[PDB]
Formats: C-alpha cells, sequence, structure tokens
C-alpha cells in the first residue's frame, strides 16, 4: 500500500490510484506484446506501437522523457452541452475533481476515470497471433439526466527509426465503405509496403488526419483546442507536415446503461491484406480475446506456484518476474528507456535458462548464426538476418554455457545432432573491432558439436602469455573496452568461465569418443587452473585482469576498482577453486555489500573518477552509475547465487530481501528517491552522489531470469537435475515451513516442505 | 528544361553556398528534363559553373551538388526524386 499504488492480491493485478493532477515520480509503464507485435503503457497515459521490430520500426514518437512523458494516444469523452472534457488517462484530465484507477494486469491494463458523476472505462489489450490491439471504451452514466458525449481517438502516425525525418512523406487515406484510416510511409529504407489502421466498430461520425486541425497551435493533449473550438471536425486528406489520426463518434447516454464501444489498432503489409485484417477485426469480438490472454498469462505462469509467509515474495516470483522476463528479453527487447530490438547472442543465449522447448529455439537460432572461422555473429535482425560481427570474447563461449546446461537440464542428445548451415563474409580487418557488411548463407552444414569446437578453438588461439584469456576487444561488460586491441588484456573471471564449461564438455567428450581433443583440453584446464591459483590471488580476494602494461585490474594497488565481485562469485559459481581462497573472496565481497544505508550492491568499490590506463569510456560514467562503480542486479544475482550455494542461505537471503524491488527503500512514500516502479526488476541502481538510492533502466533488464533461477534454486531449492525434480530445502528462520505447486508433462505435484524436511503426499527425504 | 535562361543556375548555387554558409545543410539536385537532343550541352554547360563547388570540402563525402538528366535515368526514380524532394522550383514558370 503506496502513496501511489500497491497490488490487488495473488501477484496477478497492480492497481495505482490518483487524483486529477497528481503523478508518479516516472512512468509507470506496462508492456505487453506478442510474438510479432507489443506495446507498454503508463499509468497516466503512453503507448508505442511496432509491427515487425522496435527502434527500426514503430508507431507513436518515442520520447523518452521522464519529466514530460508527453501521450501519444489520447481518448477524449469531452461534453457536448457543458463543455467540460473527460479522460481515462490521469495525465490529460487537469481537472482537480477526478479520481483515476489503472490496473495493470497480465497481458492487459484497465484505465478507469470518474470525475463528476461520469465514468470512463478503457481497457487496452492485444491479440495473439494477429498483430492488432484492441481499446474498449466504456462510457457509465450515474447521474439523473441524459448526456450527450463525444468520444475522441487521437494518435499520431510515427514510422521509422525517427521522427520529424519522415513527417513530410507520410500518406493517409479514409475508407468510404469501412471506418478505418490508412497511414504508409512509402519513404522508407526497408518498410516500405507496411500500412497501419486505426478503426472503429461502429459508424464513425467524423475523420481528421491532421495534428494542425486536431491539436494546432496553442494547445496540448490537455487542451486540443480543436476539441472546443466548435466541433465540426473536418475530413483531412491532403498530406500535410503532422500526421495522425481522429475519429469522432456522437453519442447520447441516459442513466441508466452503459455505452460501450471498441476502437482498433495495428499494422501489417499489403494494402489488400490490410483490409482483409480489418474486416475479420470489425465483426471480431473483443472479449474472447481478452480471456484467451488472460488464461495463456495463467496457465504458463501457473505451473510454478509458492506459499511463502512473505507477502512481497509471493508476487515477484508467483508472476511478474516470468511476466517480465517474457515480454522482455523473450518478445519485446524494448522498455520506455532501452529500445534495443536486435537479437543480441548473449542475451539470446542466457535469457531462456529457468525452462522447455524455447531454450531448444533460442539455442538452434543462435547456432544458426556462426562463421567458419571461430567468432559469431554479436546480434542480427530478426528477418533480414545483417548484424555485426564484433571482437567481443565472451560471446562464443556463452554459447558452450547455453548448450551445456541445456544438456544438464533436459539430457536429450539429440539435439546435439541438427543441420546447421555456415555463412561467409568479408571476415576482419586488424584495424577495427566491428564491421556491418550482410552475413551470407553457405553450404558448409554441421552440426552443434562443431560449432562449439570451433567456438573453443577461437577460444584457444585467443589467450595471453600468461595463459588467461585475452580480453581482445573486451567482455560482458562493453564497458571496460579499449584495454586490449593488440595487446595482453587478460582477465580471471574468463578462465573461471572457459574452466566451468570444460569440466563437462570433457565429460561430453567422452561420451562421444575423441582422445586429440579431450588431451588438449585436460591440459589446458591443468594449465588454465595452475595460472589461476598462482597468478589469480591478490592475498585477500580474486583480481579482475591485467592492462596492455601490465598492471593489474582488481588489486589493492590501484586507485580505481580495487576490489571486484565478479570473479569472486564465478570462482564457486564454476565450480573449480579452494573453499578457504574462496571463503576469504566472499568476506572480501562483503566490503561493498555492508552499504545497507543505500540499499544497493556495488560492483567495484571505488569509483572510476580520473583515467590512468583507459579502461575504455567506463571512465565517461557519472562516478556512481552503472558500471562506474554502482549497483548492477545482474552482478549480485550471481553473488546471491554463489552464497546460497555454498551453504550460507541466512545471508544469501538477506541480501536477496536487499535486491527485491518490492520491500526495497520505497514502501509506501517513504523512499521517493527510488523513483522507479518497485513491481519490476531494474538493471542500474545510483548509490552515489546526491542521487543515491535511485534506480534507472528497469523492465528490460537481463536479471529477471537469473533472479527467477536464484529463488527457484538457492531459495526454494528445487531443482532440475535429471528428469526428477531434486529437492534442497534450506529455509530462514521466519518461514517455518511452505508449499511448492509444480506441473510438469501434466503431473501435478504439491510439495510440502517443513523446517526439516517432509512431503504431502508422503513422507520422503529430501532429493525425492 | 529551356536552355535560354542559363542563369538562375548560378544564383541557386549562390543560395546554396550561402546557406550552407550560415549554418543549414541541404542538398542541391539539378535535373535536366530535356531529351538527348542537347542534353550533354546542358550537362556541359552546367558543370562549367558547377565545378568550382563541388570541389572536395577540405575537413568536411561529395559535396551537397548533384546533376542528373532525365533522357538516361530511369523515369520512376525520376518521379520518386520529384516526391522526395520538400520543393519543386522550375526555371520557366518562376524565377
Amino acid at each position: 500500500w503506496n502513496g501511489f499504488g500497491g497490488f490487488a492480491k495473488n501477484g496477478q493485478e497492480y492497481v495505482v490510484r490518483l487524483n486529477g493532477g497528481q503523478s508518479t515520480p516516472h512512468p509507470w509503464i506496462n508492456v505487453i506484446s506478442n510474438e510479432n507485435f507489443g506495446f507498454h503503457i503508463s499509468a497516466e497515459g503512453a503507448g508505442f506501437s511496432w509491427s515487425r521490430n522496435s527502434r527500426d520500426y514503430q508507431l507513436t514518437p518515442w520520447t523518452n522523457d521522464p519529466v514530460i512523458n508527453r501521450p501519444g494516444e489520447a481518448f477524449y469523452v469531452a461534453d457536448v452541452e457543458t463543455g467540460k472534457l473527460y479522460t481515462p488517462c490521469a495525465a490529460l484530465s487537469r481537472d482537480p475533481e477526478a479520481m483515476f484507477e489503472t490496473r495493470h494486469g497480465l497481458g492487459y491494463s484497465i484505465l478507469t476515470g470518474v470525475a463528476d458523476t461520469l465514468e470512463v472505462e478503457l481497457t487496452q489489450t492485444v491479440d495473439r497471433e494477429k498483430p492488432v490491439k484492441f481499446s474498449q471504451v466504456i462510457v457509465r452514466n450515474k447521474g439523473s439526466k441524459s448526456r450527450r458525449l463525444k468520444v475522441y481517438a487521437y494518435v499520431e502516425w510515427v514510422l521509422g527509426n525517427n521522427g520529424q525525418k519522415s513527417a513530410p512523406f507520410i500518406l493517409s487515406r479514409h475508407d468510404a465503405g469501412s471506418n478505418a484510416i490508412f497511414a504508409s510511409n512509402p519513404y522508407s529504407i526497408d518498410y516500405s509496403a507496411r500500412t497501419s489502421f486505426l478503426t472503429l466498430d461502429s459508424e464513425a461520425s467524423g475523420f481528421t488526419t491532421s495534428r494542425r486541425e486536431f491539436i494546432g497551435r496553442f494547445g496540448s493533449a490537455q487542451a486540443p483546442q480543436g476539441i472546443v473550438a466548435g466541433a465540426a471536425l473536418s475530413g483531412t486528406t491532403e498530406v500535410d507536415g503532422d500526421p495522425c489520426a481522429a475519429l469522432m463518434q456522437e453519442i447520447h447516454l441516459k442513466p441508466g446503461e452503459e455505452r460501450h464501444m471498441t476502437f482498433i489498432l495495428g499494422d501489417a503489409d499489403n494494402a489488400e491484406e490490410a483490409e482483409a485484417l480489418v474486416k475479420d477485426v470489425r465483426q471480431a469480438d473483443f472479449l474472447s480475446v481478452l480471456e484467451e490472454s488472460k488464461k495463456f498469462w495463467t496457465g504458463f505462469t501457473g505451473q510454478l506456484q509458492v506459499s511463502t509467509p512473505d507477502a512481497g515474495f509471493n508476487h515477484m516470483v508467483n508472476n511478474w518476474l516470468p511476466y517480465q522476463a517474457l515480454a522482455c528479453r523473450i518478445l519485446a527487447r524494448t522498455a520506455f528507456y532501452q529500445s534495443s530490438g536486435a537479437f543480441g547472442f548473449r542475451d539470446q543465449l542466457q535469457d531462456t535458462l529457468a525452462f522447455p522447448d524455447l531454450a531448444r529455439t533460442q539455442i538452434l537460432r543462435a547456432a544458426g548464426r556462426q562463421f567458419p572461422e571461430g567468432d559469431v555473429q554479436h546480434w542480427w535482425l530478426p528477418l533480414t538476418g545483417a548484424g555485426v560481427r564484433t571482437t567481443i570474447s565472451d560471446d562464443v563461449v556463452w554459447l558452450a554455457y547455453a548448450i551445456n546446461q541445456y544438456v544438464s537440464a533436459t539430457g536429450d542428445a539429440a539435439i546435439l545432432d541438427e543441420s546447421i548451415p555456415f555463412l561467409k563474409g568479408p571476415a576482419l580487418m586488424p584495424g577495427q573491432h566491428d564491421a556491418f557488411f550482410q552475413p551470407e548463407t553457405s553450404e558448409r552444414s554441421a552440426t552443434l558439436y562443431e560449432h562449439a569446437a570451433l567456438a573453443l578453438d577461437l577460444a584457444i588461439h585467443r589467450t595471453g602469455e600468461n595463459g588467461l584469456p585475452l580480453i581482445l576487444g573486451g567482455d560482458w561488460n562493453d564497458g571496460m573496452n579499449r584495454v586490449g586491441v593488440g595487446g595482453k588484456g587478460t582477465s580471471v573471471w574468463l578462465g573461471w568461465f572457459l574452466a566451468g564449461a570444460l569440466r563437462d564438455f570433457i565429460e561430453i567428450a567422452e561420451k562421444r569418443g575423441d582422445t586429440d581433443r579431450v588431451g588438449k583440453w585436460a591440459s589446458h584446464r591443468e594449465k588454465l587452473r595452475h595460472v589461476l591459483e598462482t597468478a589469480g590471488w591478490d592475498g585477500s580476494y580474486y583480481r579482475r585482469g591485467y592492462f596492455d602494461d601490465g598492471t593489474p585490474l582488481g588489486s589493492a594497488s590501484s586507485e580505481e576498482c580495487q576490489i571486484d565481485s565478479l570473479g569472486q562469485s564465478w570462482s564457486v559459481l564454476s565450480g573449480e577453486g579452494e573453499e578457504g581462497r574462496s571463503r576469504q573472496a566472499m568476506d572480501a565481497v562483503m566490503e561493498h555489500l555492508v552499504d545497507e544505508k543505500t540499499g544497493i550492491i556495488r560492483l567495484f568499490t571505488p569509483p572510476f573518477s580520473r583515467a590512468s590506463h583507459d579502461p575504455g569510456y567506463i571512465k565517461g560514467y557519472p562516478p556512481g552509475v552503472r558500471e562506474n562503480g554502482g549497483q548492477y542486479t545482474h552482478a549480485a544475482t550471481w553473488v546471491v547465487l554463489a552464497l546460497a550455494k555454498q551453504g550460507r542461505a541466512q545471508e544469501a537471503w538477506n541480501c536477496f530481501k536487499l535486491l527485491n524491488p518490492v520491500n526495497h527503500a520505497l514502501d509506501a512514500a517513504s523512499s521517493e528517491t527510488y523513483r522507479v516502479e518497485p513491481y519490476v526488476v531494474t538493471a542500474d541502481v545510483y548509490g552515489e552522489g546526491a542521487y543515491a538510492g535511485r534506480g534507472g533502466w528497469s523492465w528490460y533488464t537481463g536479471s529477471a531470469g537469473w533472479l527467477y533461477r536464484a529463488a527457484v534454486e538457492g531459495i526454494l531449492g528445487i531443482t532440475r537435475t535429471d528428469g526428477k525434480l531434486h529437492v534442497s530445502p534450506s529455509l530462514p528462520e521466519d518461514w517455518s515451513g511452505f508449499s511448492i505447486r509444480i506441473t510438469l508433462d501434466g503431473k501435478a505435484r504439491d510439495i510440502a516442505v517443513s523446517r526439516k524436511a517432509g512431503t504431502a503426499d508422503v513422507s520422503v527425504s529430501v532429493d525425492g | 528544361n529551356d536552355d535560354m535562361d542559363m542563369d538562375i543556375a548560378r544564383e541557386a548555387l549562390s543560395a546554396h553556398e550561402y546557406l550552407r554558409s550560415r549554418g543549414v545543410i541541404f542538398d542541391l539536385v539539378i535535373v535536366n528534363e530535356r531529351a538527348a537532343s542537347y542534353a550533354q550541352d546542358m550537362q556541359h554547360a552546367l558543370d562549367h559553373i558547377s565545378e568550382t563547388q563541388r570541389r572536395i570540402n577540405p575537413a568536411d563525402g561529395r559535396p551537397h551538388v548533384f546533376s542528373v538528366r532525365r533522357d538516361l535515368m530511369d523515369e520512376e526514380t525520376w518521379s520518386a526524386l520529384l516526391a522526395a524532394s520538400r520543393v519543386v522550383l522550375h526555371v520557366r514558370n518562376g524565377k
């Protein structure tokens, strides 16, 4: 219960209440998407439509302005006789005597506005398979006299990458036999055959495709001017400097009945295809798809259910974390802050790690992008596939991690034998770090074995004189670039990760059978681990790496980046290393964790203030934000996983409660510094300077899935080792017991865990 | 499309260079709508005056001067170029 909004029980609905004029510190958006469509709606008015991919394709202007956030879609139900307008959105009505209530659910939103006895309910949802979005407007009158109202639907058509470029070259047409408005952008680089439609399920009284006539000068979203300066909305057909779409319907409602209306917005290729789509949708029903989406989200999120005593924990885990993962790092790789629609290689590898067939699809898609030289495409487009081939090192071995994890989880060797063609291109030139070009398919087929072998051989060839893997151009943290570039930039995290991968690759090679390569892997593992225990220790913690000048990184002798946490976590996360050295590393990690007053988990204790070895553009970051010594949930998730795995469960959950956005500083109004939605996990949290305790770049984060895995395997203790679910419980001192409800292959189990052990169906020991 | 004017071209390129000096950057494209009877002569005449402006700009690729002829390049591309222009001016019909 906060001053703005909270939950609606069961962790499936978030209800935010506001008056007329107030607003959240940041847009409290909810993202709803499908395989080939998506949008997200704030708590007071927003909307961001895209047909194929974001950034390159978009429908409404994407103004990531936290302070203003001018809405792109508006709906007015203004009065005819009196003149006072009304709007379900909270950011449009300036009347102080108004009540707005926004409910964000699993794949839908409902905004209810009450102002002077008049009720307006706007329900936004999306259709599966067919890319299109539905908006139901319900007008309810509870007064004593009949009222005449006009319902409006305003949205500005911008298409392509950025606005104010394609604006003078957007064609708008109005269908006569159908109540639809069509917008096209022939002046586009690639998407020129795509047309967008705004349609009404009834006869629209008027249309106006022009911002000059709808809003015009001396006006804004709250004061459209044209809404009150008369009502003769002229039908605009000529192409002007500002494209939009406005529909006007006259309604006369008597007290006692509710008026229902449906608006349709979509985009599809081909004019006749769009015509067929709008024709089908016009007589298509609105509710049935809504219950279909609700049932889909309930079933997908209902596979795993918990009954822990923690109220906040019972909401993020049940629905919100999987929903965010699916809507951000699976379907729609775009939020209000970051819009990266390209399929990141490592992103697509690590997104599917908490589940079944989705991981198989992602891994085969990733294998489909690979060069015979050994390296892989960093990212590509879903349709064209034209991406980049950079010098990032860990990308190739991330596929190795994904494949070995999939083998460990499922155990199906058939996926290991699949046909995957190679590619070809201009390779690389030793004067740059990346190239765009366009990859072309070839006729050299192989399976995952050859791809893994090529990636591993590339990693072996790209090794330093000290034995540790080179950084070349960079690593996972792209901010720490310009450390290699023809030099000797080594790392310990990469060595840990490669050792962890080979620890099971030796087994899979022995099962398959190859001695000339397993001998090489054994020798490499011995050499690498000898380097790690010899040239990998600072005295109390693991280092980070070495610069081109030989200066160690992650040591106390440097003025910046003195203590790290990634290598310390991955020391036990990979599995190798000594127990005492691991415990000392955890004790050192506790240094940057004691900062409970701010409530973050810093990555590097000394922020990169000045430049001494040019570790990249991290020095460009303000000291204390993002990776510049700030907080990063992805980094801390591995830390809490390591804490749970080693045995320290109480400390693991104590740190986890700090990581959980719920019950984190901002509870009701106690910490306005957080400024970001508490029902989703964020990626950047600031803990230095005047903005200490402020989050940033939520939703679109690669930490939701990792946090879900940490909860499932570390806190809950359930895991999928080989077919049968293994239970390794370690409860805190404030839960006593709980119950896990899981389904698999149509079989449902309700395992009740007490303080020591037990099961509801029958008594059995752990790992049963 | 006249070949008698042969004076609005210098004024147009003077406007282009004046605006490029003022700060705004835009591309000046000249289109030869005449057939092959005098297309080469018109091309030579316009080159003789645009060669002093199409030279490479020190420290800023090719400068914002373009010359095309309707006789060679395709009619559909010609229509696309005319549509893509925010403003169209005719040598005969105005000044």
